RNA sequence: UGAAGAGUUUGAUCAUGGCUCAGAUUGAACGCUGGCGGCAGGCCUAACACAUGCAAGUCGAACGGUAACAGGAAGAAGCUUGCUUCUUUGCUGACGAGUGGCGGACGGGUGAGUAAUGUCUGGGAAACUGCCUGAUGGAGGGGGAUAACUACUGGAAACGGUAGCUAAUACCGCAUAACGUCGCAAGACCAAAGAGGGGGACCUUCGGGCCUCUUGCCAUCGGAUGUGCCCAGAUGGGAUUAGCUAGUAGGUGGGGUAACGGCUCACCUAGGCGACGAUCCCUAGCUGGUCUGAGAGGAUGACCAGCCACACUGGAACUGAGACACGGUCCAGACUCCUACGGGAGGCAGCAGUGGGGAAUAUUGCACAAUGGGCGCAAGCCUGAUGCAGCCAUGCCGCGUGUAUGAAGAAGGCCUUCGGGUUGUAAAGUACUUUCAGCGGGGAGGAAGGGAGUAAAGUUAAUACCUUUGCUCAUUGACGUUACCCGCAGAAGAAGCACCGGCUAACUCCGUGCCAGCAGCCGCGGUAAUACGGAGGGUGCAAGCGUUAAUCGGAAUUACUGGGCGUAAAGCGCACGCAGGCGGUUUGUUAAGUCAGAUGUGAAAUCCCCGGGCUCAACCUGGGAACUGCAUCUGAUACUGGCAA
């Protein structure tokens, strides 16, 4: 209303679908492999894990994973495939 | 307050005088003392019990001029101390500045001796007070100062001074206007009209 | 060191869980007498066999589930 | 956060200074984390009215706290 | 160093038991009265609604820039001529706006909600933590943008839309890849930002590269601090509240959070909880503490500190280490306001003010001096935090309003066999003093710092710079001619309020006449009222006094300390018995209860013990003890309990 920076509030409008599409694309990325566990394939779950592998390493380095998730989220998703195998 | 009124008549039905306008004049002396103050608003009798125990409870309260709550605050510091509770007191009621002067003979009269302190012509060490209470110890120095010296109603009290035997646990100086409170007060020699007991009863709840 | 609890198994049907009491000494504060104020806590038994007056030990951790911040640490008897 | 700081606790036009390290979330007379000095501005001659350790404004200075300008003059006028 | 009772039932009396008073207290109110000053406190209610003003910004040392101001230069004018005047130009001071970073998530206020995985005490485990700080290592090379701006163009405003341009410590790749992370392993995979000062040798198309320093940046592993999360125990009242529960209880496997968790789900099992009081109902922010009180206890939660919760109502999400952001957004709703009638805008439980409520609670004041807080590598700017001032006897404290002397003792009253008594040393009268107010005149101190120069004994360039050190110089004071101090006349300008029948100290004379009226209680008054009214007098307190309300005390009259039950208030009409409470006697064992010791902790504040500092005191303050308690660690075995015999 009088804000110093009042402003801040359509900086984050910005900050806020930037993010939005980037979290977005990694979960596009989660559907496609799960696609592949369904199939009983190693060859398509596969085109979907080291393909997301820098991604999701890349976006804790945004900090969009954040904090003890970033130490963890590689490992979620490691998860998935090695219950098929 | 600090009252400003007719000394001399409290006498009458106080039964002692304890120095009202002392310094020509006592009990019956072109006044009329040991009477009843009243015409029958108040004539004597046989007296009542607490009549009595009011009386002497402001016999020791008035003969410093110390006010209802001070009193009281001084027996909160002496059953407080784990030493003896009626010394105590009195003690800590002789402490007050007004009461020095006198027994050093600065003031003919009690009254007088508190108003000396009052006009600029008093001062405590180097210091200059106005202040009719101080912390007063031993030690200390009761001083004069210049233009206390030149006053005429200091040395017209000295006269009286060669009258009252003064205390031994001071030091007294007249002849540069000095003395020092050398040491603490005697009571082994002034509770000769004061009964600690009686009081200290009332106080309590 | 560490802490380990008495408690008495008292209601065991389900599964990998047992319903302990535990009775300690609570003293009245103005009228200074001890009693029992009995306490349920939710344990959890690795595999549920246990039933009614069982001591066992138990001690404070992480959940396991809901309502849980204990464990089965060993069963001291029996009385089933 | 917590600082290196003075703070009041005089009355009204008496500037009676303590050295505190405190919160600047809290305040200067709100949570303390502690004591560290007394100062008088005043320069007073009362009983302890001045101190200022060695011992913590060595260790809580280690992990970072800064101090105020005249407890940096005061550092040697102590010679410390 | 630690606690006392009195009056009041009755013709009289002793018990029993209620009633009342004397105490101490308050964010208190009221009535009357009102000299000063120091210290503290001051909307408790309609969390009712609010005009306005202020309370939330700052870095150019990341930017692209130049709107204003002022110079520098530049051409020029006037030749208003070597001095005035005009245009140009980001060059430089300096800075509008706009991009970028950090604050606006704090501080402040309020107690409506709230019997609480909320608070308090005591532990715990699976976490986070920007600002902070340690260590080691790094900061390589590219790209695409878009604000401002510009040219148009829409609206009354609010507030827009086109089209074009561009910067970065902005954006996104790419490279590099551990003491990284993930992965049993084999392996796989991920980072960026520079900006400043200065400079000798060189180079430059002369902007700069080179070099050296400095701050900032990136990563990895720590530490600090601060913060989530769990548990146990303590936390109010009502059974004219007894039955409760479906992510309900639990188990698998999925998913989610920073992290642990039905936090959430799919499936599976059909459990779980309850009278040691569930469920429901009433009421309440909680704590250190506070008040009172001998204590125990009860009551209580004002200022001050901590915690929690709330910000027009309701709901919701965004960025971030941090928010559901009081003065951010959006949506819905009721209010409220404006309008060009198309459409918009707003939320004082922030400060100061406003109106309404209420018994009652203050000025839209001054200021960055000082303390602290924010932004910034600095300078510097910002602050209803704060320091001050103001208003109010709301309270605590100090001092004063004069001292002396003066009698037949003055009139003047009042009472009086009318001898006088009382007012009364009181006055008059005499000297003696001017505190404090008033007037005139000085005036300490609260200031350390920063700023201009100089020394370096660092670092490098040997010099710079930067930081460091002392010195040198001009100064930093809002309060306010401050504390205080000197002089100046002149008692001058400075007392009131209640009460006097008994509890309870303190009466006479009149007027009134169970009327008038009085009254905390017991009770007063029927024409000779120590109780009503006036006067005179007397009494207690005193710049206050008295009244009320309110809480504890007395009241051991709810009683653990510390109570009764034949008849005073109280024993079920009488048995049986489930839960509960309770257990003869001897031995062995255990050590849970219990006893001992140890160790943490028991916030600051507060009490006390000892002790100081303000002209005293109020007030300010140091150190010790207390911190009764709790958990933990180790022993003891008499008693209590368990087990065994």
């Amino acid at each position: 209303n009088i804000k110093s920076a009042k402003k801040r509030a359509i900086q984050s409008e910005k900050a806020r679908k930037h993010n939005a599409s980037r979290r977005s694309m990694m979960r596009t990325f989660i559907k496609k492999v799960y696609a592949a566990i369904e199939a009983g394939d190693k060859a398509a779950a596969q085109k979907a894990f080291n393909e997301m592998q820098p991604i999701v390493d890349r976006q804790a380095a945004k900090g969009l994973i954040h904090k003890n998730k970033a130490a963890r989220h590689k490992a979620n998703l490691t998860a998935q495939i090695n219950k098929l195998a | 307050a600090r009252y400003l009124g007719p000394k001399l008549k409290l006498s009458r039905r106080e039964g002692t005088d304890l120095f009202l306008k002392s310094g020509v004049r006592a009990i019956d002396t072109k006044c009329k003392i040991e009477q009843a103050p009243g015409q029958h608003g108040a004539r004597k009798p046989r007296l009542s019990d607490y009549g009595v125990q009011l009386r002497e409870k402001q016999k020791v309260r008035r003969i410093y001029g110390v006010l209802e709550r001070q009193f009281r605050n001084y027996y909160k510091e002496a059953a407080r101390l784990k030493g003896n509770t009626g010394e105590n007191l009195l003690a800590l009621l002789e402490g007050r500045l007004d009461n020095v002067v006198y027994r050093m003979g600065f003031g003919a009269t009690r009254a007088e001796a508190r108003q000396l302190v009052s006009h600029k012509a008093i001062m405590v060490n180097g210091r200059v007070v106005n202040i009719a209470s101080y912390q007063v110890s031993p030690n200390d120095v009761v001083s004069i100062r210049e233009k206390a010296k030149k006053q005429s109603r200091v040395k017209a009290a000295l006269e009286l001074a060669e009258q009252r035997e003064k205390p031994t646990w001071l030091e007294v100086d007249a002849g540069k206007m000095e003395g020092t409170f050398k040491r603490k007060p005697e009571r082994s020699d002034l509770s000769a009209d004061i009964n600690e007991h009686l009081i200290v009863e009332l106080y309590s709840k | 060191k560490i802490r380990t609890l008495q408690g008495r198994v008292v209601s065991d049907k389900m599964e990998k869980s047992i319903v302990v009491a535990i009775e300690r000494f609570v003293k009245h504060p103005i009228y200074g007498k001890f009693i029992k104020r009995t306490t349920k806590l939710h344990v959890h038994d690795e595999n549920n066999e246990c039933g009614i007056g069982d001591v066992v030990e138990i001690r404070e951790c992480r959940p396991l589930s809901k309502t849980k911040s204990w464990t089965l640490v060993r069963v001291v008897e029996k009385a089933v | 956060m917590v600082t290196i700081r003075l703070a009041r606790h005089g009355a009204k036009k008496r500037p009676f200074y303590q050295v505190v390290v405190a919160d600047s979330r809290n305040a200067r007379n709100g949570r303390f984390i502690e004591r560290v000095g007394f100062f008088n501005p005043i320069a007073s001659e009362k009983e302890e009215g001045t101190r200022l350790d060695l011992d913590r404004i060595a260790h809580w200075v280690g992990q970072g706290a800064t101090i105020s300008d005249r407890v940096a003059a005061l550092i040697k006028e102590v010679n410390k």
